RNA sequence: UGAUUCAUGAUAACUCGACGGAUCGCACGGCCUUCGUGCCGGCGACGCAUCAUUCAAAUUUCUGCCCUAUCAACUUUCGAUGGUAGGAUAGGGGCCUACCAUGGUGGUGACGGGUGACGGAGAAUUAGGGUUCGAUUCCGGAGAGGGAGCCUGAGAAACGGCUAC
RNA sequence: GAAACUGCGAAUGGCUCAUUAAAUCAGUUAUAGUUUGUUUGAUGGUACGUGCUACUCGGAUAACCGUAGUAAUUCUAGAGCU
């Protein structure tokens, strides 16, 4: 498996596939051994990998839900090869999407969001006269 | 259901809620019909088949009774075995023959009644065949703990304010008798489609 | 105090001003609907008919057509009815609010008048500046009656918003858009369809 | 159309001076009971309609449940048994 | 169809009359009789009427709930109880209301009072049997400051709707 | 594409368990006492005129543009549009 160093190789082992003809891409598990040594990377796995099933890039492959055991020496996740971007990018959900690249998080504030919308439905007319209409008033 | 039946078939991990993207792009197909409705009525012999490079599925039961996929032939996917749930009755020939899923078809064969199943094609929704509900045939029983078991009806009980039981000679231990709600008559001499190992 | 006057001729408005008891006091007591003889009013304001349309009172509350009344009366409101809009939070909301009473008084900030009839004399703000049509008849039949083509013509090439006009969006300038009850092949397909 | 049945005997019929056509009908059962074991015996009258007619008291007749109608009659008398002589 | 005679159908009618897409949307097509925007018609979108249906509901039958008689008779004011009739509402229905009769129900504990008395699936703890508990991410109902009344809509006696006090 | 109009939801969910002791409710029936948008699938020669003259398309509001009123209100008057 997994290219060596001198620091051992943490295998890159696949298990539990199907090729599901609906979703259009290839879900497995990503058992990865780690004898002797930490963390393999979500950049090392997807430099690999790419290679053997030969999609042969890494930007639209996503490993994620590490999670493990205790004990040491394996982790297991789960990563997908997907058969195009553009096809991808609608089957996953956004959170793979935001890590990987593809996607940039928005973040919100709902106290301004949900307030503006109300204030739009009350002004009914230009409304500009208003304003100089309440500095005469007072 | 479909949502559930659906995700039988996906669950390694991280689909489910994005069962949502397969569906509005027609992808899944319900017999040969577009349902994107995840509440939608199912029972006991719906057909899924999807477009194209597709695969053809029959519902079966697992041990609780609940729906799960077996792959089925493409020729038996045209068909549907579709129980007569009511009916409408008679004159100038008129019938609503209810189904399950909720299948309205149409128009005498020289018998009908309630509780007799009907056999149809599946899209263009016109009678193959007409199955008469009778000793001896083979049912398979939908609800309660025995669900997944087949048996040949050994008698049928009549009696006052409705018909009581109807009693099944076989089963993996021994006889029982159900509610005619509960059975659902799945082969008989005339036409059989039963050829399969079941359940429990 | 203050008139917002309208003359829809020119559809144009502004408000101007009257002072004097004996010019304002021909406006009171005065209905909702009913006409007012402009010369009473004031000297400038001659030979114009005037209509009492409604105005507001101090605290903003507006005439109500019908209802009577010298003062404020409390009446329930609906949605889609004078005096309210904006509309209820909910469907089918209804609300009781003081509302004023058709009877012109001396406590109105403001009467709203509309001119039936032109007078003799221009009013400067009112009458003399003038206003095009914000936009024109979108429909087919409708641009029929204002522009005389007939039926065979056909609408677009002479028209657009308010006659055809050319106009900037941003750096550009030049066309119709598509005019519809407007008898098209899209529209008979369907209709043959029907048979 | 028709309800459930219960049996029931009459324990009224003839209950002060001049009654309206209908009768009381006692039903005593008995179920087991947590603990003791020993089956507890609660009574219960109910009004049954005389449709049929012909109905003299202490006689047992059997019912059959139609709607209700005015509120505590839910019974109706569907047959009867008859008695000797 | 167990049980509707309803249904289906016949005949005479009712109706300040329901529906059958004028922008019947959108993207494309044949075939030529005047070779003509001639004359045709597919597919599904959204909407339409009536029916069966599904997702549902709401009434209703049988049976079942702690404690107390220092609570033994209860009810019929103004339906209590049943009959007859009507109007109402989706519908039977004292549901209310007229007329009519004078009933109904109770020691098998009714009627009355009390109860952190929601009910249930369930929980704790008991060998077991039981005892005690049930506010709780579920299931069904009630209420949403207290009360009444109502609009809209398939559906709310709504309360982050109204209307009144 | 913003918005505005129309459509639909807001009756759902969530929360609490005061009241409430055959009552809610549970199991269980009944609905031949009923309703049901949605879902599912069927279902329309009709339409009128002595069944050859008789009917084939009407406008009017919001967005808007402008002008205004109230201390303020899910506040709202008014004109010219469409």
């Amino acid at each position: 498996m997994a290219d060596t160093k001198t620091a051992p190789a943490v295998t890159l082992r696949t298990r539990k596939f199907m090729t599901n003809r609906l979703l259009s891409r290839k879900q497995f598990v990503l058992e990865v051994l780690h004898p002797g040594r930490a963390n393999v990377s979500k950049a090392d796995l997807k430099e690999k990998l790419a290679k053997l099933y030969e999609v042969k890039d890494s930007n639209c492959i996503f490993v994620f839900k590490f999670r493990t055991h205790f004990g040491g020496g394996k982790s297991t996740g789960f990563g997908l090869i997907y058969d195009n971007l553009d096809a991808a990018k609608k089957y996953e959900p956004k959170y793979r999407l935001i890590r990987n690249g593809l996607a940039t998080k928005v973040e919100k504030s709902r106290k301004q969001m949900k307030e503006r919308k109300n204030r739009a439905k009350k002004i009914r007319g230009v409304k500009k006269t208003k304003a100089g209409d309440a500095g005469k008033k007072k | 259901p479909l949502i559930l039946i659906i995700r039988n078939r996906l669950k390694y991990a991280l689909t489910y809620r994005e069962v949502i993207s397969i569906l509005m792009q027609r992808h899944v197909l319900v017999d040969g019909k577009v349902r994107t409705d995840k509440t939608y009525p199912a029972g006991f012999m719906d057909v899924i088949s999807i477009p194209k490079t597709g695969e053809n599925y029959r519902l079966l039961y697992d041990t609780k009774g609940r729906f799960r996929l077996q792959s089925v032939k493409d020729e038996d996917a045209k068909f549907k075995l579709c129980k007569v749930r009511s009916v409408q009755f008679g004159q100038k020939g008129i019938p609503y023959l209810n189904t399950y899923d909720g299948r309205t078809i149409r128009y005498p064969d020289p018998i009908i009644k309630a509780n007799d199943t009907i056999k149809i094609d599946l899209e263009t929704n016109k009678i193959v065949d007409f199955i008469k509900f009778d000793v001896g045939n083979v049912v398979m029983v939908t609800g309660g703990r025995n669900t997944g078991r087949v048996g040949v009806i050994k008698n049928r009980e009549k009696h006052k304010g409705s018909f009581e039981t109807i009693h099944v000679e076989d089963a993996l231990g021994h006889q029982f008798a159900t509610r005619l709600g509960n059975v659902f008559t799945i082969g008989k001499g005339n036409k059989p489609w039963v050829s399969l190992p079941k359940g429990k | 105090m203050k008139f917002n006057i309208a003359n829809p001729t020119t559809g144009c408005q502004k408000k101007l001003e009257i002072d004097d008891d004996q010019k304002l006091r021909a406006f009171f007591d005065k209905r909702i609907s009913q006409e007012v003889s402009g010369d009473a009013l004031g000297e400038e304001f001659k030979g114009y008919v005037f209509k009492i349309m409604g105005g507001c009172d101090k605290q903003g509350f507006p005439m109500k057509q019908g209802v009577l009344t010298a003062g404020r009366v409390r009446l329930l409101l609906h949605r889609g009815t004078p005096c309210f809009r904006g509309y209820g939070r909910r469907d089918g909301e209804r609300r009781r609010k003081s509302v004023r009473g058709c009877i012109v008084s001396q406590d109105l900030s403001v009467i709203n008048l509309v001119i039936v009839k032109k007078g003799e004399n221009d009013l400067p703000g009112l009458t003399d500046t003038e206003k095009p049509r914000m936009r024109g008849p979108k429909r087919a039949s409708k641009i029929r009656k204002l522009f005389n083509l007939s039926k065979d013509d056909d609408v677009r090439k002479y028209v657009n918003t308010y006659r055809r006009t050319f106009t900037t969006k941003n750096g550009k300038k030049v066309k119709a858009p598509k005019i519809q009850r407007l008898v098209t092949p899209l529209t008979l397909q369907r209709k043959r369809a029907r048979i | 159309g028709l309800g459930f049945k219960t049996p029931r005997e009459a324990i009224e019929g003839t209950y002060i001076d001049k009654k309206c056509p209908f009768t009381g009908t006692v039903s005593i059962r008995g179920r087991i009971i947590a603990g003791t074991c020993h089956s507890a015996k609660m009574n219960r009258t109910i009004i049954v309609r005389r449709n049929y007619l012909h109905f003299v008291k202490k006689y047992q007749r059997y019912e059959k449940r139609h709607s209700n109608i005015p509120a505590h009659v839910s019974p109706c008398f569907r047959v009867k048994e008859g008695d000797h002589v």
